[PDB]
C-alpha cells in the first residue's frame, strides 16, 4: 500500500542499498556498512 | 597514479585556500609551457602551417597528453580526497587552468600567426573549457554540488559555530517556536555575557563571512556569467546561515537567552541576556545588516531581480529579523515588564497594601524589589548594553519602566503615611529607576514621586500636595483620594472634591 | 582593439573594436561576429559619451 | 497567453504608474531599495570582509530597536 514506495520498495531495493552506496565508491575498506549496516 | 598522499586535508579551516599540495602537475604544466615553447620554435622551423598541427594537433596532444591523463587523475585524487577539498581546489585547480592558459595566452604572443591569435587560441582556451567541461558549469556537481559540499563546510563551520550556543542553550523551542508561533501567528542558562554567540563574537559571522564569502568569491570570480542565480542561491544559503541560523539558531541561541522572556521575579538570568540579544543585535544586527548591505552592493551585479535580493531576502531579513528581535523586545519587554510589574508590586500588606496611614514612611520591599529587580536586571548588563539599540533600551526599557512605575511606583497601594514611604522607596526607587539600567524613570516615575507625595493624604496633608505638579499623576477627582489605592481610601470622606 | 574589461570585479570581459566615429560611438564587440556587418554595437552618440 | 499574461503584464505597469502619480510631477527615476541599515584582486574580496570587519568597530554600530 505505502511501504511499495517505502520499505517494500526496501524489500525489493533490499541489496540496493550497499549497492546505491557503491556508487561513490567509484566516482570521487568497505566493512562498516556492508556487513553490519544497522 | 598518485595515491594522495598526506596532508589532505589541513586546508578545511574558516580561511582562505590552504595546505598541502601542489601541483606537481604545474610542474607538469611548466613542463609543458616549455615544451610548448620548444615544439613552438622547432615546429614554427620546421612545418609550413603554423597553428596546424602545433596548435591544431599538438595543443590537442598537449590536452589529449596531460588533460586528460594528469588532470582527471588530479580530479580522481582530489576528488578522492574530500569534495569542497577538490571544490576549492577546483577553483584552484582550474584557476591554475587559467594561469597556464594565460601563459597559452602570452605564449601565445610568442607566436605570430592572426588566424592563430584568433580561435586557434581559442581552441586551446576551449580545450581549457574542455577541462572545464569534464566537472562541467552545465550540471549542479560545479555549482551545485560545489553549494552542497559549500553547505557541508556552512553548516559545519557555521552551525558549529557558536557550538554550544547553537547546540544547545535550550531545547530549542525558545520562544521561537512558542512565541513567534503564537504571538506572530525562565531559566535557561546562567549567568555571564554574550559569550559566542553573538555572534561570534562577530567572528563567527566573520567566520561565515570568511569561508562563505571566500568560496562565494571562489565560486563567484570562478564560474561563468550565470553567477547571480547561484548569488542568490548561496546567498540565500546565507540567509539560511545567518537569517536563518544566525537569526533563528544563533540567535535563537539569544533567544535562549530570550528563554528567560516572561521573567516576572526572575531577572537574574535576564541579567545575562541583556548584553546576549543585545550583542545579537550589535554584532549580528549591525554587523551582519551593513557587511550584508555592502557586499550585497557588489554581489548585486545589474539585476532586477538582484532588488528581489535587497528586499526579500535583506531587508525583509531586516523587517522579519525586526520581527524576529524586537517583538522578542516585546516579549522580554514583557519579561522586564513583568519583572518590575509584577516583583516590584509584590510588597506584602505592610507595603504594598499598608493601612499605616500616621507612620511607616520608609524603604522597603518597593526599594529592595525595584532595585533588586530591575537594578539586578538591567543595572547588569543592559546600562552597559544595547547602544546598539541605545535610546530603545535606555530610553524605551526605562520607558517600560515608567509604564513599570505606573505598575510599582505610581500603583504602590500604600495609605497617607505610607504614600510616604512611597516617597522614600518609590521615590526611592524613581530615582533608582533612573539607575536601575533601564533608566529613563527620571520624569514619570518622577511623576510617581510628586504622585508619591500625593499619595500620603492625611487630614492635614491631603489639599495642595496632592494638587501639585506632578500630584495630577494622582487622580482628578482621586488626588485628595490617591490612596484609593490602598485598603484605607483617605480617611473619612475621600470624595469631597470633584464637587 | 580594446578586450574590455568587468568592470566591477577587474577580470577581464569580452574583446571589443572600438570604432570612434565623426559623432557616435560603436564600441563594439566582434566576437565571434568576425564582421565588421553587425558586430555586437554597445553604442551611442559622442555628443554625450563620457 | 501573451494577452492572458499580456494585458495582465501592461495593465499593471499602467497602475503602478496610476500610483506614482504622487503630488509633485514625482518623475520617478531613482531605484535605490535600502534595507533598515543605510576591487580588482583576488583577496581583496577577502579584504572586503576584512572591510566589514572595518564595518565590525562601525560605528557603535548604533542603532533603535523597540516595540
Amino acid at each position: 500500500v505505502l511501504c511499495d514506495k517505502l520499505w517494500s520498495c526496501i524489500q525489493g531495493q533490499t541489496v540496493s542499498l550497499y549497492l546505491k552506496l557503491y556508487t561513490v565508491i567509484d566516482k570521487h575498506k568497505n566493512d562498516i556498512i556492508s556487513a553490519f549496516e544497522e | 597514479f598518485i595515491k594522495n598522499v598526506k596532508f589532505k586535508e589541513q586546508l578545511i579551516d574558516f580561511e582562505n585556500h590552504s595546505v598541502i599540495i601542489e601541483t606537481s602537475m604545474q610542474n607538469l604544466i611548466n613542463d609543458v609551457e616549455t615544451v610548448i615553447k620548444n615544439e613552438s620554435k622547432i615546429v614554427k622551423r620546421v612545418f609550413e602551417e603554423k597553428a596546424t598541427h602545433v596548435i591544431q594537433l599538438f595543443i590537442q596532444r598537449v590536452f589529449a597528453q596531460k588533460i586528460e591523463p594528469r588532470f582527471e587523475v588530479l580530479l580522481r585524487n582530489s576528488l578522492s580526497i574530500s569534495n569542497l577539498a577538490y571544490v576549492r581546489i577546483l577553483h584552484g585547480l582550474f584557476t591554475l587552468f587559467g594561469k597556464f592558459t594565460k601563459s597559452l595566452i602570452d605564449y601565445f604572443q610568442l607566436l605570430e600567426i592572426d588566424d592563430s591569435n584568433q580561435i586557434l587560441s581559442t581552441t586551446l582556451e576551449q580545450c581549457f573549457a574542455d577541462l572545464f567541461s569534464h566537472y562541467l558549469y552545465d550540471r549542479s556537481k560545479y555549482f551545485g554540488i560545489e553549494k552542497r559540499s559549500l553547505e557541508a563546510i556552512l553548516v559545519d563551520m557555521t552551525s558549529k559555530f557558536t557550538v554550544n550556543y547553537d547546540k544547545e542553550i535550550n531545547k530549542r523551542v525558545l520562544l521561537d517556536k512558542y512565541k513567534e508561533k503564537l504571538s506572530t501567528n525562565t531559566a535557561s542558562d546562567i549567568d555571564n555575557s554574550p559569550n559566542s554567540p553573538a555572534n561570534y563574537s562577530l567572528n563567527d559571522v566573520d567566520s561565515m563571512l570568511k569561508c562563505v564569502v571566500e568560496s562565494t568569491a571562489r565560486v563567484m570570480e570562478l564560474i561563468p556569467n550565470k553567477a547571480h542565480l547561484y548569488i542568490l542561491e548561496i546567498l540565500k544559503i546565507m540567509f539560511l546561515g545567518i537569517v536563518d541560523s544566525y537569526m533563528e539558531i544563533a540567535l535563537e541561541v539569544a533567544y535562549w537567552k530570550i528563554c528567560k522572556v516572561d521573567i516576572n521575579k526572575t531577572a537574574g538570568v535576564v541579567n545575562l541576556n541583556f548584553l546576549k540579544f543585545i550583542s545579537m543585535s550589535t554584532e549580528i544586527l549591525d554587523l551582519l545588516s551593513i557587511s550584508i548591505k555592502s557586499i550585497f552592493l557588489p554581489l548585486l551585479n545589474n539585476s532586477p531581480e538582484i532588488k528581489a535580493q535587497i528586499i526579500e531576502m535583506t531587508n525583509s531579513q531586516i523587517q522579519k529579523m525586526e520581527i524576529l528581535i524586537n517583538i522578542i523586545l516585546q516579549e522580554t519587554i514583557t519579561v522586564i515588564s513583568t519583572k518590575f510589574s509584577a516583583i516590584l508590586c509584590k510588597q506584602k500588606k505592610k507595603d504594598f497594601v499598608p493601612k499605616s496611614q500616621e507612620l511607616l514612611d520608609q524603604d522597603t520591599l518597593p526599594a529592595i524589589e525595584i532595585v533588586n529587580i530591575l537594578n539586578l536586571i538591567f543595572e547588569q548588563s543592559s546600562k552597559f548594553l544595547k547602544g546598539k539599540n541605545l535610546q530603545t533600551f535606555l530610553t524605551l526599557i526605562g520607558e517600560e519602566l515608567y509604564g513599570l512605575l505606573l505598575s510599582h511606583y505610581s500603583h504602590f497601594q500604600v495609605n497617607s503615611i505610607g504614600g510616604v514611604v512611597v516617597t522614600k522607596d518609590i521615590i526611592g526607587y524613581q530615582t533608582a529607576i533612573e539607575d536601575w539600567g533601564v533608566a529613563s524613570l527620571i520624569d514619570k516615575f518622577a511623576t510617581l514621586r510628586e504622585l508619591a507625595n500625593l499619595f500620603t493624604v492625611q487630614p492635614e496633608l491631603l489639599e495642595s500636595l496632592t494638587k501639585e505638579g506632578h500630584l495630577a499623576d494622582i487622580g482628578r477627582d482621586i488626588i485628595q483620594s490617591y490612596i484609593s489605592n490602598r485598603e484605607d481610601f483617605n480617611h473619612d470622606n475621600f470624595i469631597n472634591s470633584v464637587k | 582593439n580594446w578586450m574590455e574589461l568587468n568592470t566591477t570585479t577587474g577580470k577581464p570581459l569580452q574583446m571589443v573594436q572600438i570604432f570612434i566615429l565623426n559623432d557616435l560611438v560603436l564600441i563594439a564587440d566582434k566576437s565571434r561576429d568576425k564582421q565588421n556587418d553587425f558586430i555586437v554595437s554597445q553604442c551611442y552618440p559622442l555628443k554625450d559619451v563620457t | 497567453f501573451n494577452k492572458i499574461w499580456g494585458k495582465l503584464l501592461d495593465e499593471i505597469e499602467l497602475l503602478l504608474v496610476r500610483y506614482i502619480n504622487d503630488p509633485e510631477l514625482i518623475s520617478s527615476n531613482n531605484g535605490s531599495i535600502k534595507p533598515i541599515n543605510g576591487e580588482d584582486n583576488s583577496s581583496v574580496k577577502d579584504q572586503a570582509f576584512e572591510l566589514k570587519a572595518l564595518l565590525k568597530d562601525i560605528f557603535p554600530g548604533f542603532s533603535v530597536s523597540s516595540n
